[PDB]
């Protein structure tokens, strides 16, 4: 899963890259400013894994 | 055991003399051992306690000019369910062999409630053989014991790790320790289960197992009954 993660994180990360050049500009303003609720979010669940 | 000498040696049969209550009789002992001025020994009983079980016990056995036998059941009886008391003890050492009753199976309500697991017969390899009772005999005990051994492993490692990460061979060995004590042990008082019935009855136990699983088991004994 590190593994994972870091190859799925450098795919992200060239994402944003590609939508930034495309906008133009930097959207971490927009996207901070815009940062009164979170769209995601996770609760935990007690699995049961072995004892 | 004068009489069954008698039927046995002089009348060529084959007794099974069957004594109850070695506890009672060994109290009997201590009472006529303490009625003379003998000190009394480890518990109570005395020194000697050990000489008059192997007499009453040796007084049986097979003999060669004579076409008979005496075979002996003590139905011995602990006092404090202690193998480590003096009659116990002693009378396993003359005896060659132990059938345990439990109060756990009597509790469960199982009857016979006869615990196999410390439970074992000494000449086994001799009452079980081919000519004698059936071919399986041998393996189908010795594989009824270890998936026994098992089934109760898993019993009591089922409430430490959860019913659902038991092994395969577990789970099935747990199903074989509910229909072997339910079904095989459970035997009503007044049913007869010849040996070949019993051993028909124990292959029913064993065919809930793949035929690999069943590892005690000879290849040609699994590809003639299972």
């Amino acid at each position: 899963a590190k593994q994972k993660m870091g190859r799925v994180m450098q795919t992200a990360a060239f994402s944003l890259a590609e939508v930034s050049y495309a906008t133009g500009e930097n959207i971490g303003y927009q996207v901070q400013e815009s940062v009164s609720t979170a769209r995601f979010k996770v609760r935990a669940r007690q699995e049961n894994v072995s004892g | 055991l004068t009489t069954a000498e008698y039927l046995a040696y002089q009348t060529e049969r084959h007794v099974l003399t069957i004594l109850t209550d070695m506890s009672s009789y060994a109290d009997a002992l201590r009472e006529v051992s303490a009625a003379r001025e003998e000190v009394p020994g480890r518990r109570g009983y005395p020194g000697y306690m050990y000489t008059d079980l192997s007499t009453i016990y040796e007084r049986a056995g097979r003999v060669e000019g004579r076409n008979g036998s005496i075979t002996q059941i003590p139905i011995l009886t602990m006092p404090n369910d202690d193998i480590t008391h003096p009659i116990p003890d002693l009378t396993g050492y003359i005896t060659e062999g132990q059938i345990f009753v439990d109060r756990q199976l009597h509790n469960k309500g199982i009857y016979p409630p006869i615990n196999v697991l410390p439970s074992l017969s000494r000449l086994m390899k001799s009452a079980i053989g081919e000519g004698m009772t059936r071919k399986d005999h041998g393996d189908v005990s010795n594989q009824l014991y270890a998936k026994y051994a098992i089934g109760k492993d898993a019993a009591a490692m089922k409430a430490v790790v959860g019913e659902e990460a038991l092994s395969i061979e577990d789970k099935l060995s747990l199903e074989f320790l509910e229909k072997f004590e339910k079904t095989f042990i459970t035997q009503g008082a007044y049913e007869d289960r010849t040996v070949f019935e019993s051993l028909d009855q124990a292959w029913s136990l064993l065919r809930i197992y793949p035929k690999e699983m069943l590892n005690r088991i000879s290849p040609k004994i699994l590809d003639e009954f299972y």
